[PDB]
Formats: structure tokens, C-alpha cells, sequence
RNA sequence: CUCUUAUCUUUAAUCAGUGAAAUUGACCUUUCAGUGAAGAGGCUGAAAUAUAAUAAUAAGACGAGAAGACCCUAUGGAGCUUA
RNA sequence: UGGUGAUAGCUGGUUACCCAAAAAUGAAUUUAAGUUCAAUUUUAAACUUGCUAAAAAAACAAAAUCAAAAAGUAAGUUUAGAUUAUAGCCAAAAGAGGGGCUCUUCUGGAACGGAAAAAACCUUUAAUAGUGAAUAAUUAACAACAUUAACCAUUGUAGGCCUAAAAGCAGCCACCAAUAAAGAAAGCGUUCAAGCUCAACAUAAAAUCAAAAUUCCAUAAUUUA
RNA sequence: AUUAAACCUUGUACCUUUUGCAUAAUGAACUAACUAGAAAACUUCUAACUAAAAGAAUUACAGCUAGAAACCCCGAAACCAAAC
């Protein structure tokens, strides 16, 4: 695949509001489709990536191994960037991290409608 | 296949719209004029020039031939019948020695051009053809009708 | 077989979708350079872990209880 | 229905997903006593705590990551600046 | 035969007595169009439809059938005979 | 009658349950309904990297083969024993014969959903109870206009050519004039011509393709966001 | 399913065999009984004893001794002997 795919335009960053400095680290990914009637290539790497059940969160790392990966798999996958408003969890606030469908992972969960 | 197919109907080609078709327009601007046609107003302007005095009478449906005999006829009267298109002859006025002389010369009709005051050659050539009526003379390129051409060339 | 008007619509939102997902795969956060050998000594690690226990196959034992325990089938009120 | 409307306030797109509804206990003692957690909530729960130490972990390794390469340059860019007698 | 008709007998039908055979997955056993392998009472889509009975005819489904009929081949077999 | 339960690589049949694993490649064979060899699989043992990926790079001609480090991940190599399997089907690609077919090579498939019924196409990770919820594929779909409309047609000259004759108009020519406007003629007519109009001049007004033979076969329907 | 037997809704008989498909093709009136996998040379496993094992004949540089673990049915055209 060209890179100009992969190359963003003025535009493009207004569109998702990505600034091109200080890329995002995680990526969030959910397989959408089947790999059933794939070709066996396709098969190999949804199971290398550990999406084998569909709409399920993953972890993972906005690096150049993983986007290698990612973009083989890339038509079956969703890319959300994980945002950390609050920062990183701590040790006594890890057992109270939800993260939301923004794709922001809040370390505080109060039980208080956002209304 | 029917997949194939999908993909081909969502690639179709979309035409913008235009805000207001060309019928419905505002009034838009248009070019200059171009006078091109151009030959035929030295010979009208010549002749009209030469010629102070013009019997202007509507033309029957002459031969050509019998004009070619006519204009001899009247170079007995000295007058001369030199005519030429009309759809050229309406813009005379506008680049010419007068612009105010189109009401005259409306429609097709023969010109009786002459340069002198022989009121009884031009007389002489209504008794030609009595049919063909004569709408009146320009007497020293001044509007005035059949009945007033014969009171003036009194 | 005309293509109907739903059909239509769906195949864009997701094209649409895939789209966003190459706009967050054009920004690698970390260069080639720095990946290389991060991680390195976590998978050693991990490897290692594997293999032991990929090589604790071995038989079982036998102990007495097993045959002497057998009596308590006898059991019965006094 | 109505998921596209949910994402769009920042709720869940089924009305079972994360929220109090789902997660909140659906029942106490008459004496007050507070209800055992829930299974599902409880196994819900061991889930979302293991993948919060993931997190951490992925980013204390990804700062090393990134802060390794300033440190491999360290000792490249004292490197070049060498000297000797 | 044109050109069929009439009568009698047998059969036939009714009563009473006696009483088989081939056959049989189960059947609460319809029509049209479609689908399919030439192909549908049982599938798809329309249509028709009180229950149960009773009596008649053999054209088609290029009807169903057999080791029936005809011709020829084999660098097939096997058997037989030799000069 | 006995040998005789003759033989039959052939036909038919061959009686309880649950868990696990599990594929019609290469070589030879009176061989293609079977069997052996390689390859797989498999059990035990020895001990450590394997699979995907993989830059520069040569090799070729001027995305696979090869495989540094990684990274994602958990199997792999060797030794010993051992069989089973060894006929596909259809879709879709790339070739090669034909020129629909005939083959060779690569990929995918086996709904309880959908395309009308539908092994082979699409959506679909296993299977469990519930009078829950969010979604996927999903039989339908909304004629072509961007020069051509009124009027008139005079004269040289039947111009030269075998043409009897051919005069714009059988052939054949070159290709001018007057006039305001006449084509040495554009289609007609033609014993030949006279003769019908088109172009002439005057007077009109315009302005880039669509949505065969039994009996029709859901019913219908253009606008409340 | 239902208040309700039938109505409404869902559903292309069975065995074998063909391609992992039958609207093909075989076989079945039904009831009862009868009616088809059988062997230890070697191995693994269970134990005894051990440079020895076995109650004679066997093997042995950990072997040797004992136990357990296995491979159907019905049906031709025929051929031959002796009688009738
Ligand atoms: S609306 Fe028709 S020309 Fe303007």
C-alpha cells in the first residue's frame, strides 16, 4: 500500500483534530467482521493480534511494528486513540479506571451520571 | 458478481447544479456591436447625399429587368434608381448625414432619387404607374406627404 | 440485480470509518531506531516461562493410602 | 436502536453496557444490609483491573522506550566527543 | 363395407352361501405456475376446498418394463484344436 | 448325496452411551475401489528456539525466493516406534489449447440469517436457560433541445464536347458578367428542352443522455419532516 | 402453542448409496423370536525376583518370570468322487 495513504493533509488533521506533533501512544482496536472466506494471510494475523472475538477492546501500541501490523488488518479493525485526561492511573486508583466510548480512560469512577 | 456491482453505483459520477439555468438568468451583459454590410452604407450615403430631394413609393412586384429599364427611363428624367438591400438600409440613418429619417423609409418601397428640382420629371414618373402608390418626396430631405410634395414642388 | 438504496449507504459509512482508522496509523509516535531492542528483555523473559512448562510431562506416583484406603468400602454399622 | 444518539452524549450505545443501570447492585437487604457484588459485576470488575495494570505497564515500558533512545544518543553524542594524553 | 339395426344366450346388476392372488415405508392422498436430473399429491408462489359415498371410460404422460431384436470391436479374458 | 462354512478384490447386512484428536500431495504398481516408498500425522525420549513479520541485496531483468535486528506471539528441532490417508465437489482468479468449452496453477466455501425455494454466493468465532437489549448481510430500482424557421427566383448563353439533340441538370467542360439578387448549377423533370424546387436578395424568429403453444401471476402505492 | 381436539405459525418420510446433494436409485404390510470380529510372535502397561530369572529343555552386559491387551456374517455361476 502507498504511504500516501498514510500521509495526513491539513484538511485531514482539522477533520480529526489530530495535532501533527506529539502523535498518540495506544491504540484501541475492535474487530468488525469475520475472517471466515478470507484468505488464509488475513486469518494469521487477526489471530496474532488477539482479536479473535469481535467487538472486543484491546491495547495496543502506536509503534511501527504494531501499525505494520494494524494496516494488514486495517480494513477490519476500528483505530480509536486513547486519551488520558486525568494521566495514568495509580496503584490504589487502578481498580477504578473505566474508559468510555470517547476513548478517554478515566482512573476515577464515581457512579455519577455525566448528565 | 452483485458486490462488484454495489461499488460501482456508489463511484458514479455526481454533477454539480447549476444556481439558475441559462433561460432563467439574470440579465446578464453582451458584447459589443460589430458593423460588418459596412460596404453598403458608402453607396446609400452617396447616393442619399448626392440627392436632397427622395420620392419614396412602395414597390410593386416589379421585374428586375423592367427596374434596369426603369433607371434608364428616368435618366431621361435624370434621376437614377439605385437601390440595394433594405435590411442595410435602417441603419443608414444611424451613420449617415441624418438619424431622424426612419419612419420614411419603412418597409420595402422604391426610392426616386434626384438631385435637381425638375418637379415635372418627377411628376412624370407617378404618371408611370398610377397602382403603385407614392407615399410622398422628402423635398430638401424634409418629411412631408404625397399631397404636400405637390404643394411644395409648386 | 439493481443495487438498493440502503445498500448503498451502508458500504460508504464504513468506507468512511476505515478512513479514520488511516488518519490514526499516520502519526508512529515511536521512530524505528527506538523500537528497536525495547521490549527485548520482557519476551526473553517470557520464553523462558514457556519452555518449563512445555517439559514437565513426567508419570505419576503410586502411594499406599490409595490401596489401603480401598478397605474403607467395607464400612458398615457396629 | 438509539446507539448513534448515545455515542453522540458519551453514554453507552446499548442501554446494557457500562452504566449504573447495568453495574449498580439491583437489590439490598430489608434489614439494610448491604447485597453481596454480583457475579457478572464482580468478573466484570477482575477484567477492567487487569487491563489497568496493562496500561501502566505499556507506558512505563514505552518511557523507557523512547527515554532509552535519549540515553543510547547520550552515550553516542559522548562518544564522539572523545579525548585522550 | 356404404350404414347400421333387431332378437336370443353368456357376461352384467340385485338377493343369499362360500371365499383367493399379485401388491402394500407411512399417508389427514387436490389444481395452476415456478424450481429440478426430460422430471412435484408432499418444495417456492398463487388458487380451490362441508363430511362421507356411488357408477363409468382407456387417449397421452415421446407410459413402465427384461439378460428381447440387430450389427461390430478387443495387439480383453478363458476354453478348445492342431499339420 | 458327499468333498463343502468350495471360492467370490463382487452385492447386501452387520445390535448401547459420553469425552478427546483427526486429510482426494510426490514416486511405482494387471496400477488408478487396493497396496508399497517419500511426505504428513502420531507416541516416547533428548533440549531450544520457532511461526508471522522482516530493512537494506544482491540474484533476476537492469512480491514473493533468500533473512540483522526487532516486534507480535508459543511452539519447534533431533532420536526411536507406528500406522492411517493416498478418487472430490462448486465458486472466484492466473495461464495454456478451442476461436462456449478442455485442461494446469492459486484462493475460498459446507447457517439454524439473507439472495424466492438455494451443499458451492453474502453476513456469521463454539453452546447454555431467559415473555431482555444493540447490531450484520439483506428484490429491487426511478421520450431528448441546446444553424432554421419565410419568400422568391431576372439576363448574357441552347456556353465548347463524339452528343440527331442534349441548353445547370446523356456524357463532357473549364468555372466568368451585369445587375440590389443568380450556383456557368444543388436535387427534380428530361423524345432534347420547356420546365419543380434549394441556394440568391430582400421580410420571419430561435439557442451534454435519462432515471410460442394448460392459466396473467402478491396485493397495491407518486410527498407530515 | 392455546381457554379450546381441528383452524394460526414452523417443517422437502426412512435405510443404504451415490460428491461432504437428492423432487435421484435400492430395501421395508405389520408383530414376536432368531440373526454377523475369533487367534499373543513382539511391544506398552501391572506386579515378582534380579546379575540372575523360570517347579528340567528358555533367555540374559538388567534381564527374566506371571498377568492383561487382537483380526465378522449371508449369497454364486462352477469343479470332482460315489450312488440313483
Ligand atoms: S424561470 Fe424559466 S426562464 Fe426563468
Amino acid at each position: 500500500i502507498p504511504d500516501k495513504v498514510f500521509q495526513p493533509k491539513p484538511e485531514d488533521h482539522e477533520k480529526y483534530g489530530g495535532d501533527p506533533q506529539n502523535p498518540h501512544k495506544l491504540h484501541i482496536v475492535t474487530r468488525i467482521r469475520s475472517t471466515k472466506r478470507r484468505p488464509y494471510w488475513e486469518k494469521d494475523t487477526i489471530k496474532m493480534l488477539g482479536l479473535q472475538k469481535a467487538h472486543s477492546p484491546q491495547i495496543h501500541k502506536n509503534i511501527p511494528s504494531v501499525n505494520a501490523k494494524l494496516k494488514v488488518v486495517k480494513h477490519l479493525i476500528r483505530i480509536q486513540p486513547l486519551k488520558l485526561p486525568q494521566g495514568l492511573p495509580t496503584e490504589e486508583t487502578m481498580s477504578s479506571t473505566c474508559l468510555k466510548s470517547t476513548g478517554e480512560l478515566v482512573v476515577q469512577w464515581h457512579l455519577k451520571p455525566v448528565e | 458478481h452483485f458486490q462488484r456491482q454495489k461499488l460501482m453505483a456508489i463511484t458514479e459520477y455526481i454533477p454539480p447544479k447549476p444556481a439558475i439555468n441559462p433561460r432563467c438568468l439574470p440579465p446578464p451583459p453582451k458584447p459589443p456591436k460589430e458593423e460588418s454590410v459596412r460596404l453598403l452604407r458608402q453607396d446609400i450615403v452617396a447616393v442619399f447625399r448626392d440627392n436632397r430631394m427622395i420620392a419614396v413609393c412602395q414597390n410593386v412586384a416589379l421585374s428586375a429587368e423592367d427596374k434596369l429599364l426603369l433607371r434608364h427611363q428616368l435618366r431621361k428624367h435624370k434621376i437614377f434608381i439605385k437601390v440595394f438591400p433594405s435590411q442595410v438600409l435602417k441603419p443608414f440613418l444611424e451613420n449617415s448625414k441624418y438619424r431622424n429619417l426612419l419612419p420614411l423609409f419603412v418597409g420595402h418601397n422604391l426610392l426616386l432619387v434626384s438631385e435637381e428640382p425638375k418637379v415635372k420629371e418627377m411628376v412624370r414618373v407617378l404618371k408611370s404607374v398610377p397602382f403603385l402608390p407614392l407615399l410622398g418626396g422628402c423635398v430638401d430631405d424634409t418629411i412631408l406627404s404625397r399631397q404636400g410634395l405637390v404643394d411644395y414642388a409648386k | 440485480r439493481t443495487v438498493s438504496f440502503q445498500a448503498k449507504e451502508s458500504m460508504i459509512r464504513r468506507l468512511e470509518v476505515e478512513a479514520e482508522n488511516h488518519y490514526w496509523l499516520s502519526m508512529p509516535y515511536m521512530t524505528a531506531e527506538q523500537e528497536c531492542g525495547h521490549a527485548a528483555e520482557r519476551r526473553a523473559q517470557a520464553f523462558e516461562a514457556i519452555k518449563a512448562a512445555a517439559t514437565s510431562k513426567f508419570p505419576k506416583h503410586r502411594y499406599i493410602a490409595d490401596q489401603l484406603d480401598h478397605l474403607n468400602i467395607s464400612k458398615k454399622w457396629s | 436502536a438509539g446507539g448513534q444518539w448515545r455515542l453522540q452524549q458519551g453514554l453507552a450505545a446499548n442501554p446494557s453496557g457500562y452504566g449504573p443501570l447495568t453495574e449498580l447492585p439491583d437489590w439490598s437487604f430489608a434489614d439494610g444490609r448491604p447485597a453481596p457484588p454480583m457475579k457478572g459485576q464482580l468478573r466484570r470488575k477482575a477484567q477492567r483491573e487487569k487491563l489497568a495494570r496493562r496500561v501502566v505497564l505499556l507506558t512505563q515500558e514505552m518511557d523507557a522506550g523512547i527515554q532509552a533512545w535519549k540515553l543510547r544518543q547520550q552515550k553516542l553524542q559522548e562518544e564522539r566527543k572523545k579525548e585522550h594524553d
